[PDB]
């Protein structure tokens, strides 16, 4: 049983909520922030005069 | 949120140990979903912000349901190993299945064409992480913990427990008696409901 | 972590990790006896110190637990365990300090770069083997006389 695993060892199971902790609060930091997502179409303009 | 669950926990189990088990389980769900989405190149908004505040919901629920049945086979009588390993004996199953039909609900909604798919994608997709890794956290966090700190009921109380007798002495009786009453006219009421079907 | 949850303690892992900065002792003090500069190739010489540092600590420390859970108190599981190892870290000192010889007396083309990293490596192992046989147990005795 996979529980069963676990349940003997709650040291093991520690350590793994501490990394997943841990690679979430390092992560956290290096990601985009924006009001609202790409909706925009991209768009080219030439701008000319006479 | 948390508050709120720990202290609906406290009144309805009437145990101090069990609200541990909740508080040390919501935020590690939130914080790893973090990570995975810089793994599939997403940004936060509004969207993914809405997604986490409405699978806390779920969140919780799958922890109630672990601690509430683990908390059920310690009143049947077992000392807290064998209790934790009868809980978990019909439990694995069934949360490896919800979690893979949401999986099945959230996945391909995500692929819509046209503003709204772009809109339904993210929450989608965040939603979807999430309920991931807190099943993956409650198959393995949860009953150790469990097994941990929860003890019998013949056990010695400790200064905690004897506080907490001595402020609600009364309201944890009085909530008894009109939950197993409620109880009773539930289960006749459903009794009567299910002789008449068409 | 990774040590802790291999141990099944959150306490044994201390012996193993609080032994490295010897081997760094002894590089930086094989550097500075010559005319020597802390450049990139001798930092990435302590690396490999390191790792045969946590390499030599682990293991001895896995035979004392098990000589301890067969029932012998620590003061024999400790003797033992640093008996029974002496070999396999008399071999492996012999051949990395012999093998790293022609790294010093290097001439010709990028000679500096090898010199660099091999007189650290050479004047960092003496110590690191030195150490680990003559400090791990008394760290792991003291940590298990400290629980009891």
């Amino acid at each position: 049983n996979i529980s069963k695993f676990f349940i003997d060892r709650p040291i093991f199971a520690g350590v793994l909520s501490v990394l997943i902790l841990l690679a979430g609060l390092l992560s956290v930091f290096q990601l985009p922030i924006s009001e609202y997502p790409e909706v925009v179409p991209p768009s080219v303009v030439v701008r000319a005069q006479y | 949120a948390i508050a709120l669950v720990v202290v609906v926990v406290i009144l309805f189990l009437q145990t101090w140990r069990a609200s541990i088990i909740p508080l040390l389980a919501v935020p590690v769900s939130i914080i790893g979903t973090f990570a995975l989405m810089l793994a599939f190149g997403y940004s936060i908004n509004a969207l993914s912000l809405f997604g986490m505040v409405l699978a806390i919901g779920i969140v919780v629920d799958d922890a109630i349901v672990v601690v509430e049945n683990v908390e059920r086979n310690i009143e049947a009588g077992l000392n807290p190993r064998e209790a934790t390993y009868r809980a978990m004996r019909e439990v694995s199953g069934p949360i490896i299945a919800i979690a893979l039909t949401l999986v099945a609900v959230f996945v391909p909604l995500a692929f819509m064409t046209g503003l709204t798919g772009q809109f339904y994608k993210q929450f989608a997709m965040t939603i979807a992480i999430s309920t991931v890794i807190s099943a993956f956290n409650s198959l393995t966090l949860s009953p150790a913990l469990a097994a941990l700190l929860l003890k019998g009921h013949d056990a010695k109380p400790d200064a905690l427990t004897r506080i907490m007798n001595r402020v609600f002495g009364r309201f944890f009786a009085l909530f008894n008696r009109v939950f197993s009453r409620a109880s009773d006219r539930y289960s006749q009421g459903v009794s009567r409901v299910i002789s008449h079907k068409a | 972590l990774v040590l802790a949850a291999q141990y099944e303690s959150l306490t044994l892992p201390l012996a193993v990790i609080l032994i490295v900065p010897m081997g760094i002792l002894a590089a930086l003090t094989g550097v500075w006896l010559t005319a020597g500069d802390n450049n990139i190739f001798t930092q990435i010489g302590l690396m490999v110190l390191v790792g045969l540092a946590c390499k030599n600590a682990i293991l001895i420390v896995e035979f004392a637990r098990e000589l301890e859970m067969q029932g012998a108190t620590a003061f024999k599981a400790a003797v033992e365990a640093s008996r029974l190892r002496l070999r396999p870290i008399l071999m492996t000192s012999i051949a990395f300090i012999m093998g790293v010889v022609p790294l010093v007396t290097s001439t010709g083309a990028g000679s500096e770069m090898r010199h660099a990293m091999g007189v650290a490596v050479f004047f960092g192992m003496i110590g690191v083997t030195f150490f680990g046989l003559f400090l791990t147990p008394a760290f792991y005795v003291l940590i298990r006389s400290l629980n009891s």
